[PDB]
């Protein structure tokens, strides 16, 4: 029946769009790092090394907090489309399902610093939160003003309407908003590590190591393709085919999220709150109600 | 739907029923979480996508941060488990089924066509919220400005 | 050869060798010659004399390294206590923890660290280690000694440059 | 498809769970997750009411319900904060004093 | 309900699955191989997220829909945003939002 081999070949090309995510978010904690089996090298190192759950902490807690932290952004990923007819989910909501894991996401570094049986780990992982609220507090509306320009909240809808002009253009705010709080959601450099305060992935070791690792490479992969999605016109493009354009243009945001990690230098605490709240929220608003003018007058 | 539905409404039944009842706080927290999600579900089941989208967003990734966060900060009444006595909990337990029982025979014996489960899009709750509701927007706004006052004035430390 | 107390075996071998994630301990000037938390280090490098009072602080740090752990001696002084047979000096950084492969020289190159790292591939390669543990025990290679391996090259030098040159 | 009594009764049983949960711990945390909990039954009850006649009303009644919920939420954790920094305890049976 | 749909239906749901079950199983598979041998300025930042996240959600459901609602939501939208930039100045101004004094 060609239902089932239509439903068959949807389910199939949802897989292959995972697997081909998950070994990018792996290949480029490499391309972070000719040694195309090294990645492999540390993955069966993490997977053979023994773990150690600390005896005086919260077992459930302290395992759950690593699968928050891969899962959330790489459900995420399923809006994004891909090329024509390559799409997962074409959800009615879209950009919401992503502000939905973007908000889910934060539970990993609580729970981390919680569950780890250390005060010092405790206080990193409530400024790292504090942190991450402060940019996820900014983050939806940086996508709202290509919701605005788009009228709808499906992302193949707001592909189409990049159809002649992308949104770097009229939204270069929402642009500049949307790349720093992408950034600061996937606690990447420069908003890497805000830390009496320590690291809240002490204790933990080997595969739930490995966990956090790949599921910030895979919250990259995530951010960067929706980036290319919301602000680059997806796969558009007039000469080599969608899924060529789609590529080439998540390559390049993927390594230039490397290039910032590799020159951008670390700001404050206080510093990366203030510009977060003081600069970025009211410069979005300012955006949608600008954005909003521009096209009831027209 | 109604699959997603009855599976999301039994998790949200038995995630609060773990909670009012556990002694942790924050693996009470983690159960709120479970049955917000499961609400959320509910609400994708109804057709109301945007109060689903809403639940995981404002509801477990706002309201509940919140909690998990004054938990974390109170470093936590737990040692006797007064709660899990019967001669505590034997009053209001029967007190909730007594009232749950008259509420439920309300509801059985009103007209139910059934729920069509046709998707109430944002787009459409925008337009009547930005259309008939211009006052119960400001004045949300302003209640939520209330609200920040208020939890400023008690919450900071001095 | 002889051990001392399959396909999948030389697959976790080759995974263990091929990424090694060290954990420098520096104790003195041969720090920055040579020159990650404990928690998720494998690899242990010593590198500096081993005072009295610094010998827990090296135990302690030791033991906060979970399985599989190996352990590289740099320099003289982490061999053996070096030039510094005195009161306040440990006599050697295997007088309490064990040492996977000691490194000569004070202090020694970073090129003679890297070869060592090499003995130590070679040494985790050819060994045999309970796989899961639900036979539990270590087996580590007896391997032939470097100094007579390569024996043969180093007594057929016969000529050598003049130290009058640069 | 589904009924709207059955969602009805869902939230029902929601708010009588967080109304027992309300009454029987003495700890005040707790006390402010019943009423979350019954907050949300409320505004799960409306959308139900909503999503039935095919009105846009049960989610706006919703979005004021959630509105409600997080500024309670914010106000109660804040009296919380300032209890445990006054008295060092969140046994709400010792905030008694006043009777008569 | 077209094929279309249903198929996507599917395709998100062994989406779900195979995450949640690849990670799950790499977790497992970690565990089970192998050798065995707080000041108030937190609470005050999350509530500011909390609050400014409700009116997100507001602004949310107006931008999808501009081109229905016309110049007057535009207007009521206006008078929405200034009373959220107003309360954001005065958390500014009276130090609220101010990590470092
Ligand atoms: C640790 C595990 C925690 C729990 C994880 C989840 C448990 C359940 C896993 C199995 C889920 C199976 C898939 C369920 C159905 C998916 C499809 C679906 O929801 O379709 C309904 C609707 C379609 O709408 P649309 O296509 O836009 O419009 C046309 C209408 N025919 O589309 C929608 O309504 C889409 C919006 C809902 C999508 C929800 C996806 C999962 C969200 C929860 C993630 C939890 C992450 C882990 C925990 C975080 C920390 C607590
Ligand atoms: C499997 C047995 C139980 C195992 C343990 C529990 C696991 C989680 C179970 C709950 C979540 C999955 C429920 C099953 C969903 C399967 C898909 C489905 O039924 O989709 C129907 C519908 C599709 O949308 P619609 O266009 O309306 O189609 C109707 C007819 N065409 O879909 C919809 O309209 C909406 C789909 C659901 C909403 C999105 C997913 C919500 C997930 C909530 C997770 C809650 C936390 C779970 C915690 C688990 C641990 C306790
Ligand atoms: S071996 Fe020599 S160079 Fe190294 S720490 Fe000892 S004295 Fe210094």
């Amino acid at each position: 029946s060609p239902e089932l081999i239509e439903i068959l070949l949807t389910i199939l090309k949802a897989v292959v769009i995972l697997l081909v995510v998950v070994t990018c978010g792996a290949f480029m904690s490499f391309g972070e790092r000719g040694g195309s089996l090294q990645l492999v090298a540390d993955m069966i190192k993490m997977f053979f090394k023994e773990d150690w759950i600390p005896k005086f902490s919260d077992r459930v807690i302290f395992t759950l907090a690593p699968m928050i932290a891969f899962t959330s952004l790489l459900l995420a990923f399923a809006i994004v489309p891909v090329s024509p007819g390559w799409v997962v989910a074409d959800l009615n909501i879209g950009i919401l399902f992503f502000l939905m894991m973007a908000g889910l996401a934060v539970y990993a570094v609580l729970f981390a610093g919680w569950s780890s049986n250390n005060k010092y780990s405790l206080l990193g992982a409530m400024r790292a939160s504090a942190q991450t609220l402060s940019y996820e507090v900014f983050l939806g509306l940086s996508l709202m003003g290509v919701v605005a320009q788009a009228g709808s909240f499906n992302m193949t809808d707001i592909v189409n309407s990049q159809a002649h002009v992308w949104n770097v253009i009229p939204q270069f705010f929402g642009f500049i908003t949307f790349a720093i709080a992408g950034v600061a959601v996937c606690h990447r450099h420069p908003f890497d590590q805000p830390e009496l305060a320590d690291g809240y992935h002490i204790e933990y070791s080997g595969m739930k190591f490995g966990l956090f690792f790949v599921g910030e490479y895979i919250g990259i992969v995530t951010i960067s393709a929706l980036m290319v999605t919301l602000f680059f016109g997806g796969w558009q493009g007039p000469l080599l085919p969608p899924f060529i354009w789609f590529a080439l243009k998540t390559a390049f945001f993927m390594m230039m999220f490397i290039l910032i990690r590799a020159s951008l230098p670390r700001p404050r605490y206080d510093q990366v709150m203030s510009f977060g709240w003081k600069i970025c929220l009211p410069l979005t608003l300012i955006n949608l109600l600008v954005t909003a003018a521009v096209i009831l007058w027209q | 739907m109604e699959f997603a539905f009855y599976i999301c409404g039994l998790i949200a039944i038995l995630a609060t029923l773990r909670v009012i009842t556990h002694t942790n706080p924050v693996h009470a927290l983690l159960y709120l979480i479970i049955s917000l999600l499961a609400i959320s579900g509910v609400f994708f089941s109804l057709g109301a996508y945007f109060a689903g989208a809403l639940e995981i967003i404002v509801y477990a990734g706002a309201i509940m941060v919140l909690f998990v966060f004054v938990v974390m900060m109170l470093n936590l009444i737990e040692q006797e488990r007064q709660w899990l006595k019967p001669q505590v909990w034997i009053g209001p337990a029967i007190l909730s089924a007594i009232m749950l029982v008259v509420i439920v025979y309300a509801i059985l014996g009103v007209n139910d066509q059934g729920i069509d489960g046709t998707p109430i899009s944002a787009k459409a709750v925008g337009i009547t919220l930005f259309g008939p509701y211009v006052l119960a927007v400001e004045l949300a706004s302003m209640l939520l400005l209330a609200g920040l006052v208020v939890a400023f004035h008690v919450g900071r430390e001095e | 050869m002889d051990y001392t107390l399959g396909k999948l075996n030389d697959m976790v071998n080759w995974g263990r060798k091929n990424s090694i994630w060290p954990y420098n301990f520096g104790l003195s000037c041969c720090y920055v010659e040579m020159v990650a938390s404990p928690r998720q280090a494998d690899l242990m490098v010593v590198a500096g004399t081993c005072f009295t009072k610094m010998a827990p602080v090296i135990q302690r740090l030791y033991d906060q390294m979970l399985e599989p752990k190996w352990v590289i001696s740099m320099g003289a002084c982490a061999n053996s206590g070096g030039m510094y047979d005195i009161y306040s000096v440990v006599q050697g950084v295997d007088k309490f923890i064990p040492v996977d492969v000691y490194i000569p020289g004070c202090p020694p190159r970073p090129e003679a660290y890297m070869q060592a790292l090499m003995l130590l591939q070679e040494s985790i390669g050819k060994e045999r280690r309970p796989l899961s543990w639900v036979d539990q025990g270590v087996y580590r290679a007896n391997m032939q000694s470097e100094r007579e391996r390569k024996r043969g090259e180093r007594i057929a030098v016969t000529n050598l440059r003049t130290p009058d040159e640069i | 498809m589904i009924p709207l009594q059955h969602g009805l009764i869902l939230a029902a049983i929601l708010f009588v769970l967080g109304l027992t949960g309300l009454v029987i711990r003495r700890n005040l945390l707790f006390m402010l997750i019943g009423l979350e909990i019954m907050i949300n039954a409320s505004a799960l009850a409306f959308v139900v009411a909503g999503s039935y006649w095919g009105q846009t009303d049960g989610q706006v009644m919703y979005i004021l319900a959630i509105s409600l919920a997080a500024a309670e939420a914010s106000i109660g954790l804040a009296l919380l904060l300032q209890l445990h920094r006054r008295r060092q305890n969140l046994n709400i049976d010792s905030v008694s004093e006043m009777r008569g | 309900t077209s094929t279309e749909v249903i198929a996507h239906h599917w395709a998100f749901a062994i989406f779900l699955i195979v995450a949640i079950g690849l990670c799950c199983l790499m977790l497992v598979g970690g565990w089970f191989l192998g050798g065995r041998a707080l000041s108030a300025k937190f609470y005050l930042v999350a509530m500011f997220f909390v609050i400014f996240d409700v009116e997100a959600l507001y602004l949310f459901a107006w931008s999808t829909s501009i081109r229905e609602s016309g110049w007057v939501g535009f207007v009521e939208a206006a008078i929405f945003i200034f009373v959220l930039l107003a309360g954001l100045v005065y958390l500014v101004r009276i130090g609220a939002l101010d990590w470092t004094p």
